[PDB]
RNA sequence: GAGCUGUAAGUAAGCUUUGAUCCAGAGAUUUCCGAAUGGGGAAACCCAGCAUGAGUUAUGUCAUGUUAUCGAUAUGUGAAUACAUAGCAUAUCAGAAGGCACACCCGGAGAACUGAAACAUCUUAGUACCCGGAGGAAGAGAAAGAAAAUCGAUUCCCUUAGUAGCGGCGAGCGAAACGGGAAGAGCCCAAACCAACGUUGGGGUUGAGGACAGAGUUACAAAGGACGACAUUAGACGAAUCAUCUGGAAAGAUGAAUCAAAGAAGGUAAUAAUCCUGUAGUCGAAAAUGUUGUCUCUCUUAUCCUGAGUACGACGGAGCACGUGAAAUUCCGUCGGAAUCUGGGAGGACCAUCUCCUAAGGCUAAAUACUCUCUAGUGACCGAUAGUGAACAGUACCGUGAGGGAAAGGUGAAAAGCACCCCGGAAGGGGAGUGAAAUAGAACCUGAAACCGUGUGCUUACAAGUAGUCAGAGCCCGUUAAUGGGUGAUGGCGUGCCUUUUGUAGAAUGAACCGGCGAGUUACGAUUUGAUGCAAGGUU
RNA sequence: GAGGGUAGCGGAGAAAUUCCAAUCGAACCUGGAGAUAGCUGGUUCUCUCCGAAAUAGCUUUAGGGCUAGCCUCAAGUGAUGA
RNA sequence: GACAAUGGUAGGAGAGCGUUCUAAGGGCGUUGAAGCAUGAUCGUAAGGACAUGUGGAGCGCUUAGAAGUGAGAAUGCCGGUG
RNA sequence: GACUCGGUGAAAUCAUAGUACCUGUGAAGAUGCAGGUUACCCGCGACAGGACGGAAAGACCCCGUGGAGCUUUACUGUAGCC
């Protein structure tokens, strides 16, 4: 339900209430990487490099295209192909 | 050969066998003579001696 | 075991035998016969039904303990002399069946 | 009185609520409950069988 | 339906919405050893013969196929020896071999320690082990039965009953029938006699019958089809929560809501029915395996005989709960050896009568037994010395070999796994950083005790000791605030603990210390007591 | 020296109960198997009330056992106890 | 309230403490559970609290139920260290 | 070799030990008890009288209705032979 490029809101963690684009996904870890969320400050030996660390996918939520409210995801079968629909409003993503 | 017991007067038991009374006899098996071992009871109760 | 002294059940002798054709009867006394009302015909089936006799065994024998105080027609396999006399003397009757 | 499937399905998800039939009554269930809600027919059957 | 090139990082090169990685069904490939099978061999190697085909002038070399043994089938050559047979060649087939959870089953063969308070009969026990044969079950099975008013194949469960009985009548061994249940099913030949060439078809299948005069591939005969439906082997959809507080993080607290045929369960930065995976519910199959149906399909509509080297008997054994016994009943070896419906067998020696049955041919599902497995689940079962030997292993290690056989889990929510500076060759440190926390820095959660050190408040170099205890100044502290804490000059008393013993300080036993682990349990019977229910009844 | 053979109810022995994989009056491994052990050792929290025996008889019995004697718990009886 | 009894091995009888799990009820916990450490606390005993420090996520209490339920000794077993 | 120094560094043993002697006492031979006598605290090199010193659950002896090997005119069997 969460896909790269989607606009999501963080619903748990230090960045709760923040919003950002989904940089990457990791299905084996059930984790995602979101822009500007969960900065890590790693020690690099060629300085201190700031980069986002993954967060659990269940800690972010898709946003409703109509009411902007965070919404869960359902599915429909428009024109055969399975499509995503917001549970809040009922509109496609 | 069958198996059973030899029993003494004191009824001690030792294993023993009972063997058939086999006699080597010239017999016609499959239409060709051959010397086979056949019991005397079988010979009386007619293989076929040749 | 008595530590090597001859056990009691070896020093005492065996006695008797068991009869293979032994007959044992379910026994009913007159005080048990009191339960039924006057004029009733008593049978082994009736006794088992009313629950006086649980197991029939080789038959049903009426015995003379207790007092009858009722008039009955008692049909059973055996009666003691006192039981028969009391049944007949209370106004009733008995029959060996 | 008997196995009422719609009552059972309606009630089986509420915490603390348990549904049984007249023949299914047992001491653990009854003692654990604080209240018994019984239909008239179920009560009549319970009286009939427990005498 | 977007990532992917195992575990598994790490780069390198790539693949993938023109649908990859992945999942399921079906196919293709599938080196060598191994029954191993062309021959050999010290397994995973060596050496070949034939036929076909690359190659080479040619040889060497190479590729494919085939070549074991015992078996079947049918063509030859064919001894001593006349004919034949044995034997030897060929051609075709592919029947056997070996393995296992071989656990359960059937059969062959078969101990001992042990108990009997010794021991030989007996018991352990037809048990362990070994050998052979199979199946999803096997075995048994359609009365020469049980019985004594009659029942009606076999098997298994309850009970009968620790009864009847067996027994150096010792220790012990120990039924069955009746009754109640699970399940349920019945059949085919041989022979009398017919028609065809003794062998074939018809005839027939029993307690008196026979001769004569709609059923089925689960036995009862064996091959297919057509179609349907269901199941398994991937999957899909699937309701409902927001806010503040503390916190690194909220699922916790508080407030206010919502769903529920869904409040099973995991996960998510602490404890979530409404965040995720899911759950209730519902849907789904190209293909392959199964189950089951309708149609089809075929198959079908007392003259004579009735199992002979048998039954049976003697001897020697064995199996029967039953040890030779008054021992019926069943089986094996040796030797003898019947009768033929006016027959034969059984009813516990045997005779007679009566009653029941009809051996010496075969087949037969189900109720029953087991779990290396698979699928779905469960637990007043374990939680790293436990639980499998094995949470990371039949490994390491030991042994010539059979064989024996360990130890070893935990950073953190997230690697954010410590840039950089300084001492040091390094190791290791001190800072600085990351992190909620680094005495969470990988030998990483917690971090006990033994044991080893550093500092010091009181004390100790004239003193004889199971080390404490009671009395007690001095000095130093100040509590769960209690007629307090630490230490202790000096005086009185005082030979550890356990075990085993008449009696142990004992110079009798045992313990280096610390930690973990380590011993009257459960099942079925008996008896007794307490409790409770009912009571001449009680209870299944 | 190399290659071989004999195997435990057995081999081998110029003979010692000698050797058969570092202990042979009967090898080693696994199993029956938790053999049996009338023997020795061990057997884990507390307090309360009572509290022995080391004797007789019989015993292939004598450091074992059984019955009695002596202990304890509970019901009864009731003068029977000292 | 007034009288009496209360040494004890084998052993009999009774009443209790504590451990793990379960059921039901009622609670505690990141404003810090269990565990560990210290203390001058409480009960007739087995043992029960409280406070502080450490620790970082579970755990008490009541009643009842069930046991792999209590170790100092076995030339005990394993580990650690003298 | 021992001994001193630099390096490396075990073991059997071990209830805790601040571990004297005499005469006595005592499970009848005492570092640990009694009464006396003697002795300032801590090492190092040496000796072996004691710690009934360490080592191996005495081989001797007895006991177990324990085992095993062996013998025979012990008992009962049995391969084999007639
Ligand atoms: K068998
Ligand atoms: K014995
Ligand atoms: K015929
Ligand atoms: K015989
Ligand atoms: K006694
Ligand atoms: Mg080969
Ligand atoms: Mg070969
Ligand atoms: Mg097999
Ligand atoms: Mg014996
Ligand atoms: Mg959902
Ligand atoms: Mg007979
Ligand atoms: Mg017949
Ligand atoms: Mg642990
Ligand atoms: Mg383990
Ligand atoms: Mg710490
Ligand atoms: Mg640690
Ligand atoms: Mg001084
Ligand atoms: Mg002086
Ligand atoms: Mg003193
Ligand atoms: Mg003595
Ligand atoms: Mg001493
Ligand atoms: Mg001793
Ligand atoms: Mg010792
Ligand atoms: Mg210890
Ligand atoms: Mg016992
Ligand atoms: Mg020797
Ligand atoms: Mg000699
Ligand atoms: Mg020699
Ligand atoms: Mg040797
Ligand atoms: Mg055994
Ligand atoms: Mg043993
Ligand atoms: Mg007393
Ligand atoms: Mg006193
Ligand atoms: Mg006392
Ligand atoms: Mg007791
Ligand atoms: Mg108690
Ligand atoms: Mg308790
Ligand atoms: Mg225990
Ligand atoms: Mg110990
Ligand atoms: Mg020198
Ligand atoms: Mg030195
Ligand atoms: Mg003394
Ligand atoms: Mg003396
Ligand atoms: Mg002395
Ligand atoms: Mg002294
Ligand atoms: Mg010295
Ligand atoms: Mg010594
Ligand atoms: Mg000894």
């Amino acid at each position: 339900h969460i896909k790269k490029g989607d606009n999501v809101k963080v619903i748990a963690g230090k960045d709760k209430g923040k919003e950002g684009k989904v940089i990457a996904t990791l299905p084996k870890k059930d984790r995602v990487v979101v822009e500007g969320v969960n900065i890590m400050k790693k020690h690099q030996k060629p300085g201190i490099l700031e980069t986002e660390a993954a967060i659990h996918v269940s800690n972010v939520q898709l946003l409703d295209p109509k009411t902007n409210e965070p919404t869960r995801v359902g599915y429909k079968f428009v024109d055969g192909k399975k499509v995503r629909i917001a549970k809040k409003s009922g509109e496609e993503i | 050969a069958s198996t059973g017991n030899r029993r003494s007067h004191a009824l001690n038991s030792t294993k023993r066998r009972w063997n058939a009374n086999l006699q080597k006899v010239r017999i016609l098996v499959d239409g060709k003579p051959k010397k086979v071992w056949v019991s005397a009871r079988a010979l009386k109760s007619g293989v076929t001696r040749v | 075991f008595e530590g090597g002294q001859l056990p009691l059940f070896r020093r005492l002798p065996k006695r008797g035998f068991t009869n293979i054709n032994r007959k044992e009867y379910a026994i009913v006394n007159l005080d048990q016969l009191n339960k039924f009302e006057d004029g009733t015909e008593v049978t082994p089936a009736l006794l088992v039904e009313s629950g006086v006799v649980k197991n029939e065994k080789s038959g049903i024998k009426i015995l003379g303990n207790g007092s009858l105080d009722k008039k009955l027609t008692v049909k059973a396999h055996k009666f003691s002399a006192s039981a028969a006399e009391a049944i007949d003397a209370k106004g009733g009757a008995h029959e060996v069946i | 009185e008997n196995e009422d499937v719609n009552v059972e399905l309606s009630a089986r998800n509420i915490p603390g609520v348990q549904v049984t039939t007249a023949q299914g009554l047992n001491v653990l269930d009854i003692t654990n409950a604080d209240s018994l809600v019984i239909t008239e027919a179920a009560a009549k059957k319970v009286e009939e069988v427990l005498g």
